[PDB]
RNA sequence: UCCGCGGCGCG
């Protein structure tokens, strides 16, 4: 599976390649509605969905969809473990 | 919404839900073991989606709770014994049940 | 039941390879298993292998040769079955 | 932000069991070993069986020699107490009782105590003898205690051997022990370190959020911690597979234990190692600051 | 590559990565 | 004795008016009381007492066969003018020593 | 940016709580309570238990005591596997209810499954190689761990209230490691020097 | 063993509750007193003497007593075919 | 008044799919039964519930029998002298009438009682389209996996289940495939009523005679008898309707245009049909193809035929596994 | 409870 661990400096290009979006707001979480809004420390498009196989706006709810992007909230549909990777 | 301290809990049997009083507070002086329910508590789930079962049952029943999550405690595993005394504290401006 | 391992250590001229060979033998015994070579004492397959090693009939050189023999026989049986299936329609 | 709070109390009549901890008053610790039936205890000539059998070999090493003298003095304390119970059992008259108490209080050297039951009462003396049936109490200020002569005189006042050592009889054999054994009345305690507040196990339960390990503590079904030095202890040994499974399958990898728990039910006993997610999380924190890090190839 | 795994580790080193 | 039925009590750890000592002390004192059973196996006793003063086992309402051997064993202490207690005591014979924890093994009537 | 990357290095710009130096991405790796020594070398494990020590003279030195409760809680996956094969139940929920009801038909099964299944034992201050051993357990009523006396010399463990933890190996490789090396009978000379360890104490 | 046995040879010494009770313990309401209490039936066994078909001896019971009549059947002693001898049934004998 | 039964009956996305009175007939009775179960009295309850104006109530049945069945509200000949001689065994008249029962506990037990009631209500409409055609072209897409069978989360407001001998044994109706056949017996399966797709029986294998040939469905080709294996091979007598023409390419398609399309939805196998003609001798010789005919003969004095063919290159004419001659007699 | 600090106590 693996043979070596290589460590070196990170270019801005590599940082941009890693980043799936950007964060411009100091918002943490919306109140009176415990759901995240657009770009911030938490988000939906930037880091992925909250509920597994469930978009933020509830547009598509079934397990067969993979990689589809909604227009109200642009997110993919996969289990929430992606929040640990993106 | 605020939680309820009703004596109704879904997906449980009356064999465990026999010692508990209708007011939602266990009888004074009743031997209990691990896993038994002492006080029944449920929380407003929030609908956010109307299933066909919720479409049918809510209107006919007349009660629109209509299926909420439970938050009742239970005796921690390992400890048992008797319930010598129960205390009830309620804030002002809110009605009190018969037990208080 | 077994209390020591010293007999198996005396048989196979190392102690670390004993764990590997006995693990392979016992795993073969448990999943996809065949008959043991010693009349069992209603014990688990973990200890059955160690009884066989100290009995001086199972080791790494015996086990891998038996595995090669059985896989060669199974491949020959596969070829024979393929030929028989081909000749069935003929 | 809370509507109303309700509280309940639970009463547990927790009794004694193996695995507790009792001690005297001289640091002689102990953990209860096994509760035996009454007959198996060593019993003296008058049938009365002992209740605690301590190990004397902890005496000369820990050097706490005071507990032996405490035992000897306490044994004499019941000697007056038992005899008082003997006279009161057959309703002995007051003049035989009172005088006897005058003989117990006036022994020893010129102590500061000076008690005269000739001038209290009759009913009060009867009540005092009633309260002394379970054993005549003895006080001893710290650095002036009774020496060997005083306790010997107190022992002789009853009907007991002076040396304080009697002959016992084993319940299993019925054969006299060839050497005398020291018996007496010791004050013993009870400590809160109970066994049932410590014993807990865990097959599989909850899991933390930031990194996938079982929690800790008796509450919320924690799992015991494979210590850092236990890794070295296994490392010095030859068990590589044990350590691999210990820190890969049973603890961290989500795909590991989930697939392992499916195999463990169907008779299969094979692991499927992966990548510890705690190491993976760390990788992100290494990639987060300014430095690239990744696994090289296959 | 110290205890039992050393035999496995040697096999990977000699058969693979070569 | 195995079980008792103190009338106005709800649980083992509460108390009562007039009675000098606790219910726990009552049960600890009463567990040492000795009886004799000849004909039946699970006889039930009854105690009724009023007035002020000590209460012994001698006032136990006897039956056809139940015979007390120590009638001067104290149980409670009545101090108030009107604190009459009424208890029902269950006695069964057997062998060995049986703790109260094992008695809960039935799980049809308790 | 300085406070985010390494808090407390230059200005200690914390202002988290009332006099509380808050952590950082540098602090969450380094230190005693960082990431390495906290969750990468010594990692908490499943299939474990902890209880109090008790001496037992009636059992041989390659076998140790074990209470019913700890064994039944530890070997729950093993109980499910053996029970399903015998056909007492059909679904995992029925087997879980059977374990939760502790009927008489599970104690015999637990006796069958533990006949040749070694378990591990270690003290909390594991100091040298002999601080961890293995024993083939024998089910005994109680709430503590019965233990052979002589091996108590190896642990340097007295009986004033010391506590032990139990771990259970699962795979055939791990069990064979236990039986071949981890047992008490296989370690009768110290790694430090040739003197015995089963010396009468 | 026999020796020890010899040493101990001269030493060893080797029903229907309704039919047996009055009508005062029945589980019937007071509105149906005309059917049983006012029909010369002072015992529960007298009311239990009628079977599931013979219990129509008195039609004076009210409409609400019909549900109360079924409430007697919940005790498993009435409205099912019980037949007392005169007061008690055959299984309610106290011999 | 209830003031909500009318809204329930005129929701009407789910109410109008089934009969408009179904909710007031079956669901109301199920709710009454659940309320009676939640009640202490074990009495049969009949719900007189209508969605017209909210006049919904409950009644306690009498259960007039010769015993104490349903003893909470049982009736018998014990009231023969008081109920105008209404004694019988089997009558279920309404002895009493309940008023109302909110039954919040029954609202909790809804997941056990009313969930099954709603499942039965959905199954009532499911069976109206599962196999209501009593045998026709019914298709199905497989989306679920079931033990000892092949599941399919198909349409028609229901599921579908195929047995081992129902669909093609070589390729069952599993994830990544579809079926198309004929079925008429559809009972209530698990989780409501379900359809049935069996593309291996005669009703699907022999149905290709008018779905694959281009001149058979218009009654221009003799297609009246066809016996074939399930989803493996087919050997039927492709003949013309007394036209005395070459019909070998009629039912098998021109240049093999129907051999791979006769059972494309049933598994996609290859078939080898036999030919025929208007001459009885030629038809008898060619009906068992491949058969090496060596003589011509016919018997009519007895209920038997005469297969006069060789067996050297015609091992299927004598019959080794029922490949060519098995459908010849048909 | 699961996020963290501080205390007291056990070995
Ligand atoms: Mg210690
Ligand atoms: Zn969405």
């Amino acid at each position: 599976e693996f043979d070596a661990i290589k460590i070196a400096l990170a270019s801005p290009d590599m940082i941009r390649s890693w980043s799936f979006g950007e964060v411009k707001k100091p918002e943490t979480i919306n109140y009176r509605t415990f759901k995240p809004e657009r770009d911030g420390l938490f988000c939906a498009r930037i880091f992925g969905p909250v509920k597994d196989y469930e978009c933020l706006c509830g547009k598509y709810k079934r397990l067969k969809h993979r990689g589809v992007i909604c227009e109200k909230c642009g997110v993919e549909v996969t289990q929430t473990k992606v929040r640990r990777e993106r | 919404g605020p939680e309820e301290i009703t004596a109704d809990i879904p997906n449980v049997g009356e064999a465990a839900l026999s010692k508990l009083d209708e007011s939602g507070i266990v009888y004074i002086g009743a031997e209990v073991t691990g896993g038994d329910i002492l006080v029944g508590k449920v929380t407003p789930k929030g609908e956010t989606q109307l299933t066909p079962e919720e479409k049918l049952l809510r209107a006919i029943f007349g009660e629109k709770a209509s299926d909420v999550k439970d938050s009742s405690l239970r005796v921690p595993n390992g400890v048992s014994g008797t319930v010598i005394d129960v205390q009830v504290f309620t804030r002002d401006g809110v009605e009190k049940d018969k037990r208080a | 039941a077994r209390v020591t391992v010293q007999d198996a250590v005396e048989k196979i001229g190392n102690r670390f390879d004993l764990v590997l060979v006995a693990a392979r033998r016992a795993r073969q015994m448990q999943v996809g298993g065949k008959d043991p070579l010693v009349p069992e004492e209603n014990d688990k397959t973990t200890v059955i292998a160690l009884r066989e090693i100290e009995e001086g009939l199972i080791n790494n050189q015996i086990l891998d040769v038996r595995e090669r023999q059985e896989q060669q026989e199974q491949e020959a049986a596969e070829l024979q079955a393929v030929t028989a299936i081909a000749e069935g329609r003929r | 932000g809370v509507l109303k709070i309700v509280k309940v109390y639970l009463a547990v009549k927790r009794r004694i069991q193996p695995g507790d901890k009792m001690a005297g008053r001289h640091g002689n610790k102990g953990v209860i070993s096994k509760i035996n039936p009454i007959e198996d205890m060593p019993y003296d000539e008058n049938g009365t069986p002992v209740d605690i059998v301590l190990n004397p070999l902890g005496v000369p090493s820990r050097m706490n020699i005071g507990q032996i003298l405490e035992t000897h003095l306490g044994m004499a304390a019941k000697g007056i107490g038992d005899k008082i119970n003997a006279m009161l059992k057959q309703q002995q008259e007051v003049a035989k009782l009172r005088e006897f108490i005058q003989r117990a209080y006036d022994l020893g050297a010129d102590v500061r105590q000076k008690v005269d039951l000739s001038t209290f009462s009759d009913e009060e003396v009867m009540r005092l003898a009633e309260n002394l049936r379970k054993g005549m109490p003895i006080a001893t200020p710290v650095f002036d205690g009774a020496k060997e002569a005083e306790i010997k005189e107190l022992l002789k006042l009853g009907d007991l051997p002076t040396s304080g050592q009697i002959r016992l009889y084993d319940g299993r054999t019925g054969e006299q022990f060839e050497r005398p054994v020291t018996v007496g009345y010791m004050y013993m305690l009870k400590l809160n370190h109970l066994v049932d507040d410590k014993m807990h196990a865990r097959s599989t339960g909850s899991y933390s959020l930031v990194t996938q390990q079982p929690l800790g503590g008796k509450a919320q079904f924690g799992g015991q911690r494979f210590g850092e030095m236990e890794v070295w202890a296994l490392e010095a040994y030859g068990a590589a597979y044990t350590l691999q499974e210990m820190l890969t399958v049973k603890s961290d990898d989500v795909n590991g234990r989930t697939k392992m728990y499916k195999n463990i039910v169907d008779g299969n006993h094979q692991m499927e190692p992966g990548m510890p997610e705690s190491f993976n999380v760390l990788l992100k924190e290494i990639r987060s600051l300014g430095i690239n890090i990744e696994l090289e190839d296959e | 590559p110290a205890g039992t795994g050393y035999a496995y580790h040697q096999d990977r080193m000699r058969r693979r990565a070569a | 004795v195995t079980e008792v039925e103190i009338d106005g009590v709800l649980h083992e750890y509460s108390t009562k008016e007039g009675v000098q000592e606790d219910i726990l002390e009552i049960l600890l004192n009463l567990k040492g009381l000795a009886v004799r059973v000849q004909g039946k196996d699970e006889v039930i006793l009854t105690l009724n007492k009023s007035g002020i003063g000590p209460v012994t086992a001698a006032d136990i309402t006897h039956d056809g066969d139940v015979e007390i051997v120590k009638p001067q064993h104290v149980i409670c202490h009545l101090t108030d003018e009107n604190a009459s207690i009424s208890m029902r005591i269950k006695v069964q014979r057997g062998r060995g020593y049986v703790p109260a924890s094992t008695r809960i093994h039935s799980e049809e009537d308790e | 940016v300085d406070a985010l990357l390494d808090n407390g290095r230059r200005g200690r710009a914390i202002t988290g709580s009332n006099k509380r130096p808050l952590k950082s991405l540098a602090d969450m790796i380094k230190g005693k309570q960082g990431r390495f020594r906290q969750n990468l070398l010594g990692k908490r494990v499943d299939y474990s238990g902890r209880s109090v020590i008790t001496v037992g003279p009636y059992l041989r030195l390659h076998q140790c005591g074990l209470p019913k409760k700890m064994a039944l809680e530890l070997f729950k996956p093993f109980i499910y596997g053996k029970l399903e094969l015998r056909g007492l139940a059909t679904t995992i929920k029925a087997a879980k209810k059977m374990v939760e009801r502790e009927e008489a038909v599970v104690w015999d099964i637990l006796d069958e499954v533990i006949r040749e299944h070694p378990v591990l034992l270690n003290r909390a201050p594991t100091l040298h190689r002999l601080g961890i051993q293995a024993f083939e357990p024998v089910l005994i009523e109680g709430k503590a761990i019965q233990l052979h006396p002589l091996v108590c010399a190896a642990y340097n463990a007295d009986f004033d209230g010391d506590q032990m933890a139990v771990h259970v190996p699962l795979t055939l490789e791990a069990q064979l490691e236990a039986r071949a090396l981890m047992m008490s009978t296989n370690n009768i000379l110290s790694p430090a020097n040739g003197e015995p360890i089963i010396v009468p104490s | 063993a026999t020796i020890l046995a010899e040493q101990l040879e001269a030493f060893v010494d080797l029903f229907d509750p309704i039919l047996l009770r009055p009508v005062d313990d029945l589980e019937l309401t007071v509105r149906s007193a005309n059917c049983l209490k006012a029909e010369a039936i002072h015992y529960i066994g007298d009311l239990v003497q009628r079977t599931e078909v013979e219990l129509l001896k008195t039609p004076n019971l009210g409409k609400k007593s019909l549900t109360e009549i079924k409430d007697v059947l919940a005790s498993r002693g009435l409205s099912l075919g019980m037949r007392l001898e005169n007061w008690p049934p055959a299984s309610i004998a106290d011999e | 008044m209830n003031k909500e039964i009318l809204a329930v009956v005129e929701a009407v996305s789910n109410e109008k799919a089934l009969p408009r009175e179904k909710i007031f007939e079956a669901l109301e009775s199920a709710l009454a039964t659940a309320t009676k179960k939640k009640y202490e009295q074990e009495i049969d309850v009949r719900v007189q519930i209508d969605r017209k104006s909210g006049d919904f109530d409950t009644f306690r049945r009498w259960l007039v029998v010769d015993e104490v069945t349903q003893p909470t509200k049982e009736i018998t000949l014990e009231a023969a002298r008081y109920e105008d001689e209404s004694l019988n065994l089997g009558d279920y008249v309404e002895d009493q009438i309940e008023s109302v029962t909110f039954d919040r506990i029954t609202t909790q037990t809804a997941k056990q009682v009313i969930v099954q009631k709603v499942r039965e209500a959905e199954r009532a409409m499911v069976v109206d389209q599962f196999r209501e055609h009593e045998g026709e072209i019914i298709t199905g897409v497989v989306k679920k996996v079931n033990r000892d069978n092949i599941s399919l989360d198909l349409g028609n407001n229901a599921e579908a289940v195929i047995l081992r001998e129902d669909m093609l044994p070589r390729e069952n109706f599993r994830p990544g495939d579809r079926v198309r056949g004929v079925l008429y017996s559809v009972r209530p399966e698990a989780r409501g009523a379900q359809l049935f797709v069996t593309r291996s029986k005669p009703e699907m294998l022999i149905e290709l005679f008018r779905i694959e040939v281009p001149e058979i469905g218009e009654e221009v080709i003799e297609i009246k008898a066809a016996a074939r294996d399930p989803g493996s091979r087919a050997k039927i007598a492709v003949k013309t309707n007394d036209k005395r023409i070459d019909p070998v390419g009629a039912c098998v398609g021109m240049r093999g245009a129907r051999v791979q399309a006769v059972s494309t939805e049933l598994g996609g196998e290859r078939i080898d049909i036999v030919l025929w003609d208007d001459n009885p001798a030629q038809f008898v010789i060619n009906a068992m193809a491949p058969a090496d005919v060596a003589s011509i003969v016919v018997d009519e004095d007895k209920h038997t035929m005469d297969i006069a063919v060789e067996a050297g290159n015609l091992a299927q004419a004598i019959g080794r596994n029922g490949q060519n001659v098995r459908l010849a007699s048909q």
